[PDB]
RNA sequence: GUAGG
């Protein structure tokens, strides 16, 4: 991680110099080193969270409650206007409402209805802050979870059906870009564990 | 205390008496399971497990050779720590300062060694276990298929559909009988091509990279009969593997059963996963050409 | 066995080669249809006839009786027994009852 | 004269689930091929085919063709 | 001058260093190992010429040290004075076809000298066969051509760190004396303030305890250390005091349990660091040591002293201090700091013969406690040199080196490239040095050193990645074990024609100028400002005259497989090293081509390489036949060579050799005479060149799959031989012996048709899976038949052998022709192993073509799997109608950050028509005049150095100028880019397309090899599951990641039987086969096997474990 | 299958599981490769290693399965019971 | 939250997009136990980990028994420790230990019960997870009146 | 060991 006070000034149409291509090699079996070694870890990770997150499957119809989690809805709101949450799509999307919402007396969005990018925009124009929206954490399932506080599956765009092993997927959904990421600090900057 | 009060107690509720930290008759495993296979050459093939239990029954067989006749307290103490180490390095060779190396070359397989890690019983051959009716093959593009077709090789596909072929092919009376098919089927005739052209259709296969980061990894397909000698693949699923087509073979399987193959054409079929698990967007419509 | 072969991997050298105890699948079942269509071409025979060859033969029990040995339950001489036993070599030897079991060998 | 032939949306709000279809197809896709192995026992209990049939053909798509038909009917014990 | 071909040059500085022999690297240190007359030729060479060298041979090197054996008495002695070959016995063919290691016999003289007799015997002794090397650099073993790798490991030598700990908040300094063979020490110094000893890392002490229980007394010490406060803080707070009350402490605190012992301590000290047999520091290890410490002129050989000792603490207290300056002790002034592991100046490389010499003097060592036994055991008057010594450790040793050995690597053959590179690499992984667990990202990465020592570019790129490398392109090796590079010397500003040779050390000291750099007409700078790199790896510039040394080549950095690239400046490295790597797997093929474009050090490759076959003198050709080739020098020695002919390499291609010379052409010494596999009039030829363009086309190329036309499968461009091997052993059983006939028993007549009269399949006659090559027969077996078949043989009047069929057949999924066929046997005077009767090899060699599922690759790394082969008409065709032999997926070339590889194709359109270039006046036209390649005419070849090569402008101006094809027109516009006319619709491509002319390479990943399948197959016998494999048919193996995709599905029962009916499950197999071909439903799974075999696992154990049922015992 | 009980197994557990005990540190004969007495691979314990086979060559026959004969104790049945029934050794 | 934003965040950092519900599954997994404190009528241990399910059962025995109830508080720990923490020995066994947990089940004498995943892909049962779920496979199939009247 | 993924 050492800054070369002289940069490479030439483009690969124009053709490299011979110091320039040691320095470049420098880096790139670096980062070739690194992927080897991220891949590893990749794995490891999720065989962890495969194992651990087993015996997780869908064996309810609906909750035995009402208790609810809250989710802003829409957020960085500018001066005389709302603006939706900028990674709505990963937060709220697809989770089940544990209860009706009424902001001008009448029900906007029903109960046990997934969202979408209808619901959602009807509910920013009418300019409700927040949303509740159920979901396993507060799940109160006799055996294991029911399948509403999970809401919607995203492969198939539907409501899980009972018995999914929801489970496995978590696990190899957060596995799989490990591989990917590939994200490391670029420089130490000269200091230890700033 | 509190540790302590954890393992008293564990012995207290459990019926069993602690005396069997001490145990006196040593179990054996089965022969087969500890083959001296006879191997070709006049050589012999043999399991470390043999050796220990060589090693612990000779130092038994001493130990009473010892105590039967008057022999003073130093020996016989050495002999039976002798015995101890013996057992020791029999359930566990290594867990000790050094093991017992045997060749010299590398350390002694133990009872426990065989049940632990990598190698071990557990994750090696409980969990993953090679399987009958498979195939492995390089997969290259074709685009004229479906979204549903993937192009089996010629002899791959015979070779898969040995019985089925057969039984077709003696249904068929193209040959006599049930030997007279299977040579039939080993000579390779037109024939036989023709009964398994017949035989694949509306009969799924899964085909299934290796690497299987996601569920997209195992994927049924219809088959298809192709010259060559390589799989053919839609170029749509590819990006939902991460197969790339520099190189790279993609392992081949069969649903024998007739509930294998409801669940190949239900659930796991190619046309049912067009958005990926993760975040529910599109998956199966990869970018590089179109 | 418990030798490194090649690559970890790979590992013991054990994994390489095949055993013999092994029964063959194919073989097995060739064995059986071999058996069914024995059975098959005997009830083809006559009653008496398929049966006293069966006995010559083992073909219900493992140890096959010799011809004076099947002529106590059937209660014929040691001579009759034989006699029938080679007018049914003549049966089956015709290219009536062979074709089928030419093929199994 | 393919897998997608039968599409499965119909099948799916038919049986009210995915795995449910699945091993309802199985079941009846297990008595009709012990039906047509019969070879001559003629027990009563089996049936044989409501739709029309090839003369060679797997038993299983014939399976999903009489639920897409929706004659055939479930029930659970 | 007719050394090579001719081919153009667009090289722009001329090169007064030529590479040396690319194969010096283990012809030289075997040579030195051997000890023959050419490392004494070339060490008097050396000497004359007044270069350094090692004036003493290894193995007499390896006796000598063994000193005469003296028992207790010290009465007797045994003197090892002259060591001598003799000529081997067996020609290297054959060794190679009759499976015999190749080596000499070895002779030494032992005089055995009693003081007791007063007497001296001389007797000449033989120790054993000694594996040679052939001249082409390969051991030959047991048939078998193998070549021991070099390897790397730290040299001897004091070793000093510097690091950080959190906790202490403070620097911690540390230092470590590696020894050449003996026990290692360390000495860290203020861990908690205080410095301490590590003497094997035994147990917590102070420094103070081990001087005093040196002979060194406290006053001198703090008189010497009186003006540093640590080590007085450390003196003052050791509260034991005088040698003897030291050595006995330390001692009780090394061997504790026993009472202390003064003399038994004393040698114990003497036994672990003083003692010359037990710490041994290699002649490289002193001269490090030495340098390190400053000290003028220590011992040449010996082990370390007190003397040392106390400098090194000296330097580890000063570099603690904070001193970066100071005296050495008993030396001059030198600079005190911490040194990095990774600088090659601490690296080392253990060249063949070294490797071998250590296994050797591991042998002798067995050797000398072997005969001191026997010494101990044997009377006097009845010893002989001739009795007394046993060979055995030695030939076992040695043996043991060449087989099971990681440096011991199997020699690969696709072809002359990768034979050298093989030879070149350096093998950091081995015994006694890094291993794969060990390794980290400091160890892999690259290092500022790496210049002219190591090819950063190249390595495999498995996750032993940079690990292994080749060596630089003029790495030459400097007798301690480093390696030198040469550089042109530089005064006044005036580059001259003088080269040294420069180590990893000598070089940081001086400052390096770069070859690229301009020159004036004369030998001064044209430039006042001039690039030139310094110490720590800085690239920081210093105009005017201020350098001393500039780099010779421009490719001192880059191995000779990466050398080949051309165009690499213009190349991602990553994508360099993916072609570098696939440039050691293309296989040759019927007819060889030398590449249109290409750099112009292949010559050289190839000519180095021994596949090429050379003169040795310079005469006039006699005969030229395919067979042999007959020459005749002017003195009159007549020389034949036999040219081999279509015999297996190791993995499995031929090794076809042509012809070149005509009959009276004149022939010069070194000039080759036939070139070998992948060769071409002497130059390197690993694939051929295809005319390509840039378009996607119907998804056929989607995501770099390739398209070639069928004119590649009309013409055999791309067509490889394919030779295999495979044998079969008669061996007496218990029962009897195996028999070869034509009589195979429960046969038809026709299979063994084609056989010989001892049941041998002839010569050409095609094979395909399940024909019989060699008839063999069981001796007997005991065969209780069974009532079925009882009955079937008594009405079919058959009779049953106890001979069983055991021959040989083809394995399944093969086809082709035999070629050859090779027998021994035991009564004839062939030696064959015990037990085997006779045995017998035969070969079946067929022609690949080029077909849907090869790989394929280009140099700079673009590798696909080839989808499809159209008929030569849907080629998207020319102006002029020339087809395009195959298409290219250009969304590539973007990414992949590669851009060589479009001006290789535009330089291969140039290079197959001819320009000319007179009187333009051009800038571009300027230079190609005075470099001369100004007129060349269509389809001769070029040559493009690796970083001289040609500038876009050069490319440009040639195309704006190249030959009109015909009509009196130019083809491609002045863009590079041409009209396509698209075969199947006809219409003119709406815009230019790029085309040119890239050389393209098979590689051995054939699809033919990797294809498989298994119905069903063989089984494991411990766990019945099918093995693995494709010579045994093996199922693919479900993975652990395989069920957890599969539980996502909730697919369960497609689970349950790809668990429990495919494979572990023996009662299920069989039934489940028997319903599939009778068409009954599939019966429910049973129990697998290797729960039961786990279960009894956990049982032997007294582990109780029971399945037991809900409702009381349980059913299974 | 509905539980796996695991414990300690005592020396009466380990004597009931044993169907024998073995003696010796013999595995098989140089010369007759055959199993010897009372040692590892000692059919007598174990079982016979060819189907239905006993050592002594008085029975070889499927026919008369399920017996013992007195001499060399060996029950005949299928090889398939080596690879299930297990010994023991006395400390 | 902080969890499920520090995850998601340094998700996002590449740009890959991750579903929060994946996230939620297993940090309910990490926070199934609870470390009970004065355990003095509950009769078992202190501060030790205890499902939170099993926390529950206790607490309610106790107080439905008169005894005031033992406190707890929660607690957080990686995948690992509850993971080896299980009550089905033979998964345990499964993952990376296998002495020490062999070893501490022989010692508690605990029977599994093979509800779950991995245990019965040992055993080689059906998973109770999709086709295998006991209400699905009980099922039975049969055609119509009409359909006999019709053939 | 060494190549490909
Ligand atoms: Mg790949
Ligand atoms: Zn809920
Ligand atoms: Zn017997």
């Amino acid at each position: 991680n050492e800054t070369i006070p002289r940069p490479i000034k030439a483009s690969f149409r124009e053709g490299l110099s011979v110091l320039e291509y040691f320095i470049s090699t420098h880096g790139a079996r670096k980062g070739l080193a690194d992927t080897a070694l991220r891949t590893a870890d990749s794995g490891y990770l999720t065989r962890r969270l495969v194992d651990v997150s087993q015996d997780v499957i869908i064996r309810e119809e609906d909750c035995g409650t009402e208790r609810g989690l809250k989710l802003p809805i829409a957020t960085r709101d500018a001066d005389g206007t709302l603006r939706k949450a900028e990674d709505v799509e990963t937060s709220v999307y697809a989770r089940m409402l544990a209860e009706d919402v009424v902001i001008d007396g009448k029900v906007i969005a029903p109960a046990n209805v997934d969202l979408g990018d209808v619901l959602i925009d009807a509910l920013v124009a009418h300019g409700v802050e927040e949303v509740k929206t159920r979901s396993i954490l507060t799940c109160e399932s006799q055996v294991g979870t029911c399948a509403m506080c999970y809401g919607r599956s995203l492969a198939t765009g539907k409501l899980v059906d009972i018995g999914e092993a929801v489970g496995i997927i978590a696990a190899q959904s957060i596995g799989e870009p490990g591989t990917q990421l590939t994200m490391r600090t670029f420089h130490t900057g000269g200091v230890a564990g700033d | 205390a509190l540790k302590r009060l954890k393992v008293v107690s564990a012995f207290l509720q459990t019926s069993n008496s602690p005396k069997g930290m001490v145990l006196d008759c040593v179990p054996v495993i089965p022969p087969d399971l500890r083959p001296m296979v006879q191997l070709d050459g006049g050589r012999f093939a043999t399991s470390d497990l043999n050796d220990l239990y060589r090693r612990v029954i000779n130092r038994n067989n001493r130990l009473k050779r010892l105590l039967d006749l008057g022999a003073p307290e130093i020996i016989v103490n050495n002999e039976k720590r002798m015995l101890q180490e013996a057992v020791d390095a029999l359930f566990d060779n290594g867990r000790r300062g050094r093991p017992v190396t045997g060749p010299g070359n590398r350390p002694l397989k133990s009872l426990s060694d065989m049940l632990k890690g990598k190698q071990g019983r557990f994750r090696q051959n409980l969990l993953g276990k090679r399987v009958d009716y498979s195939a492995r093959s390089v997969i290259v593009v074709g685009p004229q298929l479906k979204l549903h077709q993937c192009g089996l090789p010629k002899a791959m596909a015979l070779e898969l559909f040995k019985p089925f072929v057969m039984k077709r092919l003696v249904d068929l009376n193209h040959a006599q009988n049930i030997k007279s098919a299977k040579r039939m089927v080993e000579r390779g005739r037109t024939v036989v091509y023709d009964v398994l052209e017949e035989v694949i259709a509306e009969h799924p296969v899964l085909l299934n990279r290796a690497p299987t980061l996601h569920r997209l990894g195992i994927q049924a397909f219809e088959p298809q009969l192709v010259e060559g000698k390589a799989i053919q693949i839609h170029p749509l699923v590819c990006t939902a593997f991460n197969a790339d087509f520099d190189g790279d073979q993609m392992a081949v399987h069969l649903p024998l059963s007739a509930e294998a193959q409801a669940e190949a054409r239900i659930l796991m079929l190619s046309s049912n996963n067009i958005l990926k698990p993760a975040d529910g967007r599109p998956v199966t419509m990869p970018t590089q050409d179109m | 066995l418990h030798t490194p072969l090649g690559e970890d991997g790979d590992s013991e050298f054990g994994d390489l080669i095949e055993d013999s105890e092994a029964v063959v699948p194919a073989d097995a079942v060739s064995f059986t249809l071999l058996q069914e269509q024995l059975h098959s071409v005997l009830d083809t025979l006559s009653e008496r006839e398929a049966g006293v060859v069966s006995m010559r033969f083992g073909l219900t029990d493992g140890q096959p009786k010799t011809l004076d040995e099947i002529g106590k339950v059937y209660g014929v001489t040691r001579e009759r027994i034989r006699q029938i036993e080679s007018k049914t070599m003549s049966k089956l030897r015709h290219p009536s009852r062979s074709q089928v079991l030419r093929d199994y060998l | 004269e393919g897998i997608i032939n039968p599409p499965i949306d119909e099948l799916l709000e038919a049986t009210d689930s995915k795995y449910s279809l699945v091993i309802y197809a199985a079941k009846r896709a297990r008595q009709i091929n012990a039906y047509y192995s019969q070879l001559g026992e003629g027990l009563l209990e089996y049936v044989g085919p409501l739709v029309d049939t090839h003369v060679h053909e797997k038993p299983l798509s014939i399976a999903l063709r009489e639920i897409n038909a929706g004659l055939l009917t479930s029930e659970a014990i | 001058a007719s050394t090579a071909p001719l081919r153009i040059s667009f090289a722009k500085i001329k090169e007064p260093l030529e590479v040396p022999n690319l194969l010096a690297l283990q012809t030289e240190s075997f040579d030195w190992l051997l000890g023959n007359d050419a490392w004494k030729a070339r060490v008097e060479s050396a000497l004359e010429s007044g270069q350094d060298v090692p004036t003493k041979s290894g193995l007499e090197e390896i006796f000598e040290e063994i000193s005469p054996i003296e028992d207790f008495s010290g009465s007797m002695s045994l003197t090892f004075r002259d060591h001598r070959f003799e000529p081997p016995k067996n020609s290297i063919d054959e060794c190679k076809d009759r499976d015999f290691t190749y080596a000499a016999p070895l002779f030494v003289t032992a005089e055995f000298t009693n003081n007791e007799t007063g007497e001296i015997k001389s007797q000449t002794v033989f120790m054993g066969d000694f594996p040679l090397m052939t001249n082409k650099g390969t051991f030959v073993i047991n048939g078998t051509e193998r070549v021991v790798v070099s390897q790397l490991v730290r040299s001897p030598g004091v070793y000093f760190d510097s690091s950080i700990d959190k906790t202490s908040d403070k620097d911690i300094f540390s230092a470590k004396i590696i020894p050449s063979r003996g026990a290692w020490l360390e000495m860290e110094i203020d861990k908690r303030d205080m410095v301490g000893v590590r003497i094997d890392r035994k147990r917590k002490q102070s420094v103070t305890v081990l001087l005093k229980a040196l002979g060194w007394t406290t006053e001198q010490i703090l008189e010497e250390f009186g003006e540093y406060e640590s080590m007085r803080a450390t003196l003052e707070k050791d509260h034991t005091q005088g040698q003897d009350d030291a050595l006995l402490d330390i001692y009780r605190k090394l061997r504790p349990g026993e009472p202390p012992t003064r003399e038994a301590a004393q040698t114990l000290l003497e036994n672990l660091y003083f003692n010359p047999k037990r710490y041994d520091l290699a002649k490289v290890g002193r001269y490090k040591v030495n340098k390190k410490l400053g000290a003028d002129e220590p011992l040449d050989a010996g082990v370390l002293t007190t003397d040392d000792v106390i400098a090194t603490i000296k330097y580890l207290v000063k570099l603690h201090a904070g001193e970066t300056e100071t005296v050495g002790e008993s030396g001059r002034e030198i600079v005190v700091e911490t040194d990095d592991i990774d600088h090659f100046g601490n690296r080392r490389i253990r060249n063949v013969g070294e490797l071998i010499q250590n296994q050797v003097r591991t042998g002798l060592a067995r050797m000398e406690r072997v005969v001191r036994e026997r010494m101990t055991t044997q009377d006097v008057e009845a010893i002989t040199p001739q009795t007394l010594i046993n060979i055995r450790p030695v030939v076992a040793s040695i043996k043991e080196f060449f087989g099971t050995s990681q440096l011991s690597q199997f020699m690969d053959q696709n072809n002359p490239l990768s034979g050298l590179t093989h030879k070149r690499r350096l093998n950091a992984l081995g015994p006694g040095g890094l291993s794969r667990e060990r390794a980290g990202f400091e160890v892999r990465d690259v290092h500022p050193s790496h210049y002219g020592r190591m090819c950063p570019i190249e390595t495999p790129e498995g996750p032993n990645i940079g690990l292994i490398g080749s060596l630089a392109s003029y790495g030459r090796i400097n007798p301690f074990g480093f390696i030198e590079t040469p550089y042109r010397k530089v005064v006044e500003g005036q580059v001259t024609d003088d080269v040294d040779y420069l180590t990893a050390d000598e070089e940081d000291r001086f400052v390096i100028a770069q070859a690229n750099a301009a020159l004036g007409d004369d030998m001064r700078f044209a430039e006042a400002r001039v690039l030139v790199r310094r110490r720590g790896g800085e690239v920081d510039y210093v105009p005017g005259d201020d350098v001393d040394y500039m780099d010779v080549s421009p490719r001192q950095m880059v191995s000779v497989a990466t050398a080949m690239i051309p165009f690499l400046e213009h190349d991602d490295a990553n994508r360099a090293l993916m072609g570098a790597n696939m440039m050691r797997q293309a296989v040759p093929l019927i007819k060889s081509e030398s590449p249109l474009v290409g750099t112009g050090m292949e010559y050289r490759s190839a000519a180095d390489a021994g596949d090429v076959v050379k003169a040795e003198k310079a005469g006039v050709v006699q005969e030229v036949s395919a067979d042999y080739i007959t020459t005749t020098n002017d003195d009159g020695t007549y020389i034949t060579y036999r040219l081999a002919k279509f015999s297996r390499s190791n993995q499995g291609t031929s090794v076809n050799q042509k012809v070149i010379v005509a009959e009276g052409d004149r022939i010069i010494e070194g000039q080759v005479l036939a070139d070998g596999p992948a060769t071409e009039n002497g130059e390197m030829a690993l694939g051929k060149n295809l005319l390509v363009a840039f378009m996607p086309w119907e998804g056929h190329n989607y995501e770099d799959a390739i398209i070639l036309s069928q004119r590649l499968v009309q013409d055999d461009v791309l067509s490889s031989i394919h030779i295999e091997e495979h044998e079969v052993d008669a061996r007496d059983t218990k029962l009897g012996p195996e028999e070869i006939t034509r009589d195979i028993p429960n046969v038809s007549e026709e299979v063994l048709a084609d056989l010989d009269e001892r049941g041998i399949i002839r010569i050409g006659a095609e094979v395909v899976a399940g024909d019989i090559l060699v008839g063999k027969v069981t001796p007997k077996g005991e065969t209780e038949l069974t009532p079925e078949e009882r009955l079937l043989r008594a009405i079919f009047g058959e009779k049953a052998r106890e001979v069983r069929d055991t021959s040989l057949k083809v394995p399944h999924g093969e086809i082709g022709k035999v070629i050859g066929v090779r027998v021994f046997d035991r009564e004839e005077g062939d030696e064959l192993p015990p037990g085997v009767n006779q045995l017998v090899r035969v070969y079946v060699a067929q022609k690949r073509k080029i077909t849907d599922g090869d790989k394929l690759a280009g140099r700079h790394g673009n590798k696909g799997v080839i989808s499809k082969i159209n008929p030569i008409e849907d080629m998207p065709f020319l102006e002029d109608g020339t087809p395009v032999d195959i298409i290219l997926n250009p969304l590539a070339v973007p990414s992949r950050m590669n851009p060589g590889q479009v001006l290789e194709i535009h330089l291969g359109w140039l290079a197959s028509r001819g320009w000319d270039v007179s009187g333009l006046a051009e800038e571009w036209a300027q230079r190609l005049q005075v470099i001369g390649a100004d007129k060349v005419e269509p389809g001769t070849n070029v040559a493009t150095p690796v970083f001289d090569g040609a500038r876009e402008d050069e490319l440009a101006g040639l195309l704006q100028h190249t030959i009109p094809n015909r009509d009196g027109e130019r083809m491609v516009l002045p863009s590079g880019k041409a009209r396509l006319f698209d075969g199947r619709s006809g219409e003119p491509f709406p815009e230019p397309i790029s085309v040119g002319y890239m050389y393209i390479l098979k590689l051995h990943h054939l699809v033919d090899d990797k294809l498989h399948a298994r119905s069903t197959g063989p089984y494991s016998m411990i766990t019945q599951q099918p093995l693995g494999g494709k010579a045994q048919f093996g199922g693919q193996r479900f993975g652990e990641m395989e069920v957890w995709a599969l539980e996502a599905y909730g697919a369960a029962y497609a689970l349950q039987e790809l668990l429990t009916i495919k494979s572990d499950d023996v009662t299920g197999r069989v039934k489940v086969y028997e319903a599939i071909v009778k068409g009954e439903n599939i019966p429910e799974p049973g129990i697998p096997e290797s729960f039961k075999v786990l279960i009894k696992e956990m049982q032997s154990l007294c582990l109780n474990v029971e399945v037991l049922s809900s409702d009381g015992m349980s059913i299974e | 299958f509905d539980e796996l009980r695991i414990g300690l197994a005592t020396a009466d557990d380990i004597r009931q599981w044993s169907h024998g005990e073995v003696k010796k540190p013999e595995t098989i004969n140089y010369r007759t490769l055959k199993p010897e007495k009372d040692g590892l691979f000692c059919e007598k314990i174990f079982g016979p290693t060819r189907d239905w086979e006993c050592y002594c060559g008085k029975y070889k026959r499927v026919r008369f399965k399920g017996i013992i004969c007195e001499r060399c104790g060996v029950e005949v049945t299928r090889a398939k019971v080596r690879r299930e029934r297990m010994g023991h050794i006395e400390l | 939250v902080h969890l499920v934003g520090e995850v998601q965040k340094v998700y996002n950092s590449q740009g890959v997009s991750i579903h929060d519900k994946h996230i939620e599954i297993i940090i309910r997994q990490m926070l199934r136990r609870v470390t009970i404190i004065e355990s003095g009528d509950a009769e078992l241990l202190p501060g030790e980990l205890v499902e939170r399910t099993k926390f529950e059962t206790e607490n309610r025995r106790v107080v439905q028994e008169g005894g005031h109830p033992a406190s707890g508080r929660p607690q957080l720990m990686g995948i690992t420790k509850a993971s080896l923490a299980t009550e089905s020995w033979l998964s345990a066994a499964s993952f990376q230990e296998t002495t020490r947990v062999l070893t501490d089940a022989a010692i508690n004498a605990k029977s599994d019960s093979l509800i779950g995943l991995k245990e019965n892909v040992i055993i080689g049962k059906l998973i109770p997870a999709g086709t295998g779920l006991s209400r699905y496979r009980n099922i039975r199939v049969e055609p119509t009146e009409e359909a006999k009247a019709a053939m």
